[PDB]
């Protein structure tokens, strides 16, 4: 899995 | 600093496997492995814990 995006 | 490359957190992060690190914006890290993809293994300075971090959440302290 890729890194998650920066928080909302 | 003491000479070691350090990174800083750009955002808060909550860990999503037992092997991940949780951290606050402003946390500093030594990076231990950036070779196996975009999750890097790091050591947190304020806690001393090691674990994976998402590499998009950090930037070098130098600027
Ligand atoms: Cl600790
Ligand atoms: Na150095």
């Amino acid at each position: 899995a890729p890194p998650i995006p920066p928080p909302r | 600093g003491t000479g070691v490359t350090l990174f800083v957190a750009l955002y808060d992060y909550e860990a999503r496997t037992e092997d991940d690190l949780s951290f606050h914006k402003g946390e500093k890290f030594q990076i231990l492995n950036s070779s196996e993809g975009d999750w890097w293994e790091a050591r947190s300075l304020t806690t001393g814990e090691t674990g994976y971090i998402p590499s998009n959440y950090v930037a070098p302290v130098d600027s």
